[PDB]
């Protein structure tokens, strides 16, 4: 099977920084990779897909890369906006995510 | 635009069943897979399984095998999912999403808002 | 030093969208297909390792159009069932699967009407407390099938117009995607039965190596795992019972069957030898396990849906019906034959089409059919059990994946004839395609000969692709006039060669790589060239116009 | 010693399966047909022999298919009288062959319902006391035809597409099977009127010399005899009625045409001078024992059947009627002109279609149509009397007769402008196929010009016709590039003349010899041939390009 682990768990990050999320998979799955964001009390929203393509109406500071069982999602010029939970998804494997 | 619109919250006991719907407009219908997923009171989200409209084709979770099961009625568009022998750790909020392309359909990009269901 | 040279029949081609055409009062073998080839001419590329994709091939998608709108059009002149949908009056005739209904007919007078009764199959009846009507009735109007059709399926062979050409994957080991080392070049397919079915495959083609599974994706669970057989599984089907027909006026040369009976009613089944199929899914999850090394594997029946999913649908040659398959799909096999129960309907519809309703008549006497399983469709379970076992179970319902099974082996390709080299001078089937550029060069008449007429609801794309041959033949011969090379298979020009062109050794060009090789390298400056040598001819006329003038 | 030559252009032909298209708000001069062609070349092909056949000409076929096809098309948009089929309370207007019905006709609104009536014929009604039902509505809906048609035979001229040409039998004693030494080519047929007739036919072509009798085989008393006149006979019939019409509307935009009567009622009837009909039949009978030296000849009436046979069947431009002919088919016949009565249908079946209908409108004040008998339809009784005497009947039914007894001097061939033949050398309309080969050859421009585009529910026709021209026209283009001998007429090849493929001598050949004769003993060949010369272009292709190099 399919087992997402990413890291770090917590990041306290402040505005205009730049900070990169991992994701780790024990099977090779090309780049059928996507990230989601999370708010409190909100639908998940899809950011990122294919771990390169950028989702509708999703800022170009947003991108991400990796390949086979090693992934990284990077998010430049931090926003408070920003301090929301990220998760790694696989088909339907979903990872644990990290809060910024 | 798209939208997917989920009954409201709903409170059962132990041991009985819930069902939840889910409305979609905007599109075909027919043209996607339905998806389940639950988000977990404090937890990461559990994938439910998923239904397609075409033929009611339907493949769950192996660990809810038995306790889960999905309809569908296309005349209304609008998708149901069941959950019998409730347990008070199925408590969370039941999403109803749609994948972006019917190739990879696995890009849940379009949500509705969520159905809490407790105990 | 080197120039541009001209050469026209080399054997190199693109993936290429066309259209295919049909070779043979038959549903599919309509009158409006050509005669089949007896003798295709499998000629071997040796050298020439090709890639093929089951899962992006068009001619999947060119099928399933093909199919429905013969089917459409063949049911075209068919009486509509309009007047049938009235108050029905129903009783009994446990196997309470038929009931007696009457109801108000109305005669070829307008102004008169009458009773009238027929047997109808509760799977067709809906609750209007013994008042009914016809399901289709809130839906459509469901037409029922000529009473002189056929509904055999009769294998279809498709060719390809003049131009284009049909490569065959022959690896019998073959995934159906990647490479594939053994490739040869045909005109046309071999007969395919337009077989619909779901679960289990019936009436296909066998493996000839061995079982093989494949798939798009192993690690994607929303998608279809297709498996085929070497080794057939008998089975056969009956419905053992006296259907005789019945002949009701419903209008002015409109007639509906009825359903009657004369005897007593036994359910329809299926027998399938327990041992023979307990072997055959044993290799089936042997051969599963290769690909999910440490876990086992599990048969179970499908987890829900309609009819059309849960149940074996399949076409009888006669009435359609389902079968509860839940005694194959299972981990505990006995050797006797399995008896499998079945369910008749009389209102079909077809594929996935909302809207589309058919109704079949009853067929007098009983009916039974002998087939062979060849393969059948699963979907793996999602997720991850602790018990490192892997649930698999039937599906299907878009007969794309059905006509999937069957084409894996075909791809279509376009011939693009016209090359261009670099020599030394100055001006003043396809089985080539495994040569050297050199020896190529002898055979461009044998393939040149062949991209103008090979060929000599179907009428149409027979002549569009008509037109189509004539109109890419036409430009190339256009090409070859302008730059004054017309009717020369090799033609020198006056032209000099370019050195960013090309960096590779005059004799490596000739007396190594392929065509195919050369085009993927020198295809860098296809109208860079062109337009030299149209200005080379527009120089020569102008200079013979010159001297002639003296 | 002798070498392959090449020759394009060469006129010889073959018997070929095409299809024809049509140069003329009329039913059959659609708006589809193209214009005419007022000059005609008949060229004489002198000692030209050729076989006709016309029990064998698919010609008659097609005309057939496309007579119906546009009268299915024509009457597409028209009113179907569907809601006509309603109880009919009929009384009387001895000639009670009218009947006075009343009827419960469905107004535009479909709540409201009103009294109606019309006035319909006896052979139109069936009992059903006094209640009776149209008789079509136990069989089909026949479909009014609209107000604003016309059934006029306007000739249709049936001209060849490019490649393909008309042979004319124009031997004008021919009994249509066997050889024409008297044979020219034309490009289109003349008008032929699409008259639908039984017994009788009515506004066709004379005889040009004498009465002509024809038939597939006299032995067989099965098969129809058919007698071209020379001398015509006129006939007159008309209908004296005040047909006066009525509109009933029986829908949203549907308007039905029912009759009414002003005035008193007469009987519709023919009008034939007996004198002239006497003198034809002593003629014709004069004939038939040409055929049948040692026997007395009869004419009865019909032995029995369906009206339209029993009875002479002919639409005099409006009303469609049948008359009582038994007047004429006799020994025993007046001088005084013979007056035959006859019976109006207002519901007529087309042809011999089953389900096929379509309903008359009455034709406001009288009737009277002109015409003149250019032939019959004969059938002898089987077996033979001690009286010795052959009797022959009236009969027909089958349009395909009438259109064969039009058709019958024309044929289709298609020209193969291909040739091959020896000559001392070695290399570095249609007028001519009476010539000698030799000769024929300073003429391969004048027939080679013209296989192209000669031609500058018919639609999908010319289209088809067009697109066939130009693969024909290709291939063989292609194949002079081939051979090294494009732009050239005459082409002298590399080819050594083989000893097996012909014993002639080579004066023969040329100066006696024609093309036809030729190709009848030299096609043994002709892919022997076609092969060698794809090799020499190879062979030469790489010599050039050996000496380029250099
Ligand atoms: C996978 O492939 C296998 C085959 O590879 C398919 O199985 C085949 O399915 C077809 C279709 O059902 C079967 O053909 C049908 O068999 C019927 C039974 O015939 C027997 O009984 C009659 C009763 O008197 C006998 O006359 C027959 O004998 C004759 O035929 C055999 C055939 O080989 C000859 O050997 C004999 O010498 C005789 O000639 C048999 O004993 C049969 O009735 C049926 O015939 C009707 O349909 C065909 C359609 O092509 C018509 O051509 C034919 O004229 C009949 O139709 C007329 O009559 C009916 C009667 O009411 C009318 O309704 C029609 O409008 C029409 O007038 C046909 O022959 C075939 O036998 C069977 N083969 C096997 C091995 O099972 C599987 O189905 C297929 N799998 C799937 C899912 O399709
Ligand atoms: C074998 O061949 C012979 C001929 O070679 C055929 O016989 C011919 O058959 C046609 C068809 O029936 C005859 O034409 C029709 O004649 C009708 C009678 O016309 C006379 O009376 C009217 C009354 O006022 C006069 O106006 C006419 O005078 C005009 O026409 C003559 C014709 O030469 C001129 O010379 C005059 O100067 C005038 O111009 C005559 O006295 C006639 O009514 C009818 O016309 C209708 O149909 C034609 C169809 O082509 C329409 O074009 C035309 O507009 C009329 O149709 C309109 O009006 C009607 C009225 O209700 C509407 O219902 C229509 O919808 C439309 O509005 C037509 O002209 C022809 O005369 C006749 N010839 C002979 C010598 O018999 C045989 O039938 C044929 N055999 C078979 C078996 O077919
Ligand atoms: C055109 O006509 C067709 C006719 O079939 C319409 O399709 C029908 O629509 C109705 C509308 O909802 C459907 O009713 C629902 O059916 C579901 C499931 O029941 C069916 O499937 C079960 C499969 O697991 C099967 O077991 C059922 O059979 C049992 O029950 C019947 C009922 O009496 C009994 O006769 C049998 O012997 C069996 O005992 C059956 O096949 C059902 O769950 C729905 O009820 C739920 O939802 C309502 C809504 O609030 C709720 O109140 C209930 O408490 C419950 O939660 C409901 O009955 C019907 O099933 C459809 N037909 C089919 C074959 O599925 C179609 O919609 C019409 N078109 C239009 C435009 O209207
Ligand atoms: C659709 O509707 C049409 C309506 O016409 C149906 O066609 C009719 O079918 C019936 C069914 O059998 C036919 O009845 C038979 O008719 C024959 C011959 O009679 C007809 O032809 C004679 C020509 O020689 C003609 O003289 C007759 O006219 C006389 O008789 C009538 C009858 O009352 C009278 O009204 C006239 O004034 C004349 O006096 C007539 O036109 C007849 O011989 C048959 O009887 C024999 O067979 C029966 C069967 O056992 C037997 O019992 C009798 O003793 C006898 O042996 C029988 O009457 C009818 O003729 C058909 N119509 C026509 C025009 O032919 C059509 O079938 C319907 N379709 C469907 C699917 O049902
Ligand atoms: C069909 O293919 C399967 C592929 O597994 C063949 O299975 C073979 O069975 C024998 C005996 O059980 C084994 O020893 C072989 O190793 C199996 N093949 C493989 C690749 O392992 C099966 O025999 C084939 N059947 C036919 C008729 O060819
Ligand atoms: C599917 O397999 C299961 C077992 O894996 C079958 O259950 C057995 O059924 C037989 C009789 O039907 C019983 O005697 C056994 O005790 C059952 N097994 C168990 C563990 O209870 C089941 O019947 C199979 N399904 C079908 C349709 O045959
Ligand atoms: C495919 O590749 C093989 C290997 O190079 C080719 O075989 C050679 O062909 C040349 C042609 O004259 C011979 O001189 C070599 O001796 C051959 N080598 C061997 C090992 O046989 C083969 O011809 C190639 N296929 C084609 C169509 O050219
Ligand atoms: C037209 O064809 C007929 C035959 O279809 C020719 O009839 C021939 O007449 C001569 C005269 O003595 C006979 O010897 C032949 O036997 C007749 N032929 C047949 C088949 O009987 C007639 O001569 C031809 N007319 C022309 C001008 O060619
Ligand atoms: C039409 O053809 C017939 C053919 O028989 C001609 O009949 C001729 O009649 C005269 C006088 O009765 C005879 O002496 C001739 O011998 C007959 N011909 C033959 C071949 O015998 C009839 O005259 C022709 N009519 C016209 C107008 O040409
Ligand atoms: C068909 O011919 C026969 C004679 O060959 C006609 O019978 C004659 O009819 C007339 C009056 O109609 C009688 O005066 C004669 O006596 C009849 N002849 C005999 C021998 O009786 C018969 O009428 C003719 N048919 C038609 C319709 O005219
Ligand atoms: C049809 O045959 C006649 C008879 O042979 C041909 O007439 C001869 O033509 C040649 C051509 O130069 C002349 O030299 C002969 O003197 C002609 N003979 C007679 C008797 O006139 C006639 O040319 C042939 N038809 C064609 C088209 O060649
Ligand atoms: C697979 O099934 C065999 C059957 O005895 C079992 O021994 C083996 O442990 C199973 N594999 C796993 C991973 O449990
Ligand atoms: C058939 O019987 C044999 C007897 O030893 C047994 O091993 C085998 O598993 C049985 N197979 C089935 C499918 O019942
Ligand atoms: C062609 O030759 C010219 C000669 O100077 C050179 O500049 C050019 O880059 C070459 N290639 C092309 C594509 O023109
Ligand atoms: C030239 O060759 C390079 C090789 O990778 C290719 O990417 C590029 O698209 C080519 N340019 C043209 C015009 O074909
Ligand atoms: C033919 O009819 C004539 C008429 O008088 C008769 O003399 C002659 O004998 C008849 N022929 C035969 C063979 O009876
Ligand atoms: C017409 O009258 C003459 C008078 O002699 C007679 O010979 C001839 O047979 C008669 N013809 C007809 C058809 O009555
Ligand atoms: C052609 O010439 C060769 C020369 O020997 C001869 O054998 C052959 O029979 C001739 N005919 C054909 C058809 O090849
Ligand atoms: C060769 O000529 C003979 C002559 O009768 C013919 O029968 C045979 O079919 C011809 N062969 C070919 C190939 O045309």
């Amino acid at each position: 099977e399919i087992v997402l682990t990413q890291s770090p768990a917590t990041l306290s990050l402040s505005p205009g920084e730049r900070a990169t999320l991992s994701c780790r998979a024990s099977q090779s799955v090309s780049s059928y990779l996507a990230w989601y964001q999370q708010k409190p009390g909100q639908a998940p929203r899809l950011l990122i897909y294919d771990a390169s393509n950028r989702a509708t109406g999703i800022p170009a500071r947003f991108s991400g890369s990796g390949s086979g069982t090693d992934f990284t999602l990077t998010i430049s010029s931090l926003e408070p906006e920003d301090f929301a939970v990220y998760y790694c998804q696989q088909y339907e494997f979903f990872g644990q995510g990290t809060k910024l | 635009q798209v939208q997917l619109v989920q009954s409201g919250a709903e409170v059962k006991k132990p041991g009985a069943s819930v069902k939840v719907s889910c409305k979609a407009s905007g599109y075909t219908f027919t043209g996607y897979y339905m998806h389940w997923v639950r988000q977990a009171p404090g937890q990461g989200l559990e994938w439910m399984g998923w239904i397609n409209p075409n033929s009611g084709g339907t493949n769950y979770c192996q660990k809810f095998q038995g306790r889960v099961t999905m309809t569908r009625d296309t005349s209304i568009s609008t998708a149901y999912m069941e959950l019998s022998r409730l347990r008070s750790d199925d408590t969370a909020v039941y999403y109803c999403a749609r994948g972006k392309n019917s190739d990879y359909n696995w890009d849940f990009q379009h949500w509705g808002q969520g159905t809490l269901v407790t105990v | 030093n080197l120039w541009v040279t001209v050469y026209y029949g080399v054997p190199v081609w693109k993936e290429a969208k066309t259209t295919l055409f049909c070779a043979s009062h038959n549903v599919w073998a309509t009158h409006a297909c050509v005669p089949t080839d007896p003798n295709p001419q499998e000629v071997v590329l040796e050298n020439v390792t090709e890639n093929f994709n089951m899962w992006k091939n068009d001619m999947v998608d060119q099928m399933q159009e093909d199919v429905i709108s013969i089917w459409d059009q063949s049911l075209k002149p068919c009486v509509k069932l309009t007047p049938l949908c009235v108050t029905l009056n129903c009783t009994n005739v446990t196997l309470g699967e038929i009931k007696n209904c009457s109801f108000d007919i109305t005669t070829e007078i307008r102004d008169k009407t009458r009773k009238e009764y027929a047997l109808f199959y509760r799977l067709d009846i809906v609750p209007l407390s013994n008042t009914y009507r016809l399901i289709n009735c809130n839906t459509s109007t469901c037409t029922q099938a000529c009473p002189k059709v056929t509904f055999d399926p009769i294998p279809i062979h498709y060719c390809a117009p003049a131009g284009y050409a049909i490569l065959k994957c022959n690896n019998k080991t073959f995934n159906g995607k990647g490479p594939c080392n053994n490739v040869s070049t045909v005109q046309c397919t071999h007969g395919i039965k337009p077989v619909v079915s779901t679960q289990l495959l019936l009436n296909g083609s066998l493996a000839e190596e061995e079982i093989v599974i494949r798939s798009k994706n192993l690690a994607d669970n929303a998608k279809i795992i297709i498996v085929q057989l070497n080794k057939s599984v008998e089975i056969v089907c009956t419905r053992p019972n006296n259907n005789t027909r019945r002949s009701i006026r419903i209008g002015p040369g409109q007639t509906f069957y009825a359903t009657d009976i004369i005897g007593d009613i036994r359910q329809a089944y299926c027998n399938i030898s327990g041992r023979n199929w307990s072997e055959a899914v044993n290799q089936v999850k042997k051969k599963l396990k290769e690909h999910f090394p440490h876990k086992n594997i599990s048969f179970q029946s499908s987890s829900g849906g309609d009819l059309e999913i849960t149940t074996h649908s399949f076409n009888c040659g006669g009435e359609f019906f389902y079968c509860n398959t839940s005694g194959l799909f299972n981990d505990t096999i006995s050797n006797a034959t399995i008896m499998l129960p079945c369910r008749i309907k009389q209102i079909i519809n077809m594929w996935q089409e909302v809207g589309k309703c058919i109704y079949a008549p009853p067929i007098k006497g009983n009916i039974t059919c002998k087939s062979d399983i060849t393969g059948l469709l699963l979907l793996r379970d999602g997720c991850n059990t602790a018990n490192n076992a892997e649930i698999f179970r039937p599906g299907g319902g878009d007969m794309r994946d059905n006509w999937r099974s069957e084409l894996y082996k075909y791809k279509v390709v376009k011939i693009e004839p016209l090359g261009v080299a670099p020599t030394r001078c100055k001006r003043r089937f396809l089985g080539a395609a495994g040569s050297t550029m050199g020896a190529a060069s002898m055979t461009l008449t044998v393939q040149a000969r062949n991209l103008l007429s090979g060929i000599v609801v179907w009428g149409i794309k027979q002549l569009q692709a008509r037109v189509l041959a004539v109109e890419r033949y036409l430009r190339d011969q256009q090409l070859l006039g302008i730059w004054g090379c017309s009717g020369k298979l090799i033609c020198c020009t006056n032209v000099p060669w370019n050195s960013s062109w090309s960096n590779r050794n005059l004799s490596e060009i000739w007396d190594n790589m392929t065509w195919l090789q050369w085009d993927k390298e020198i295809s860098n400056y296809t109208q860079i060239i062109y337009g030299l040598l149209e200005e080379s001819q527009n120089q020569q006329e102008k200079n013979e116009q010159d001297l002639l003038a003296l």
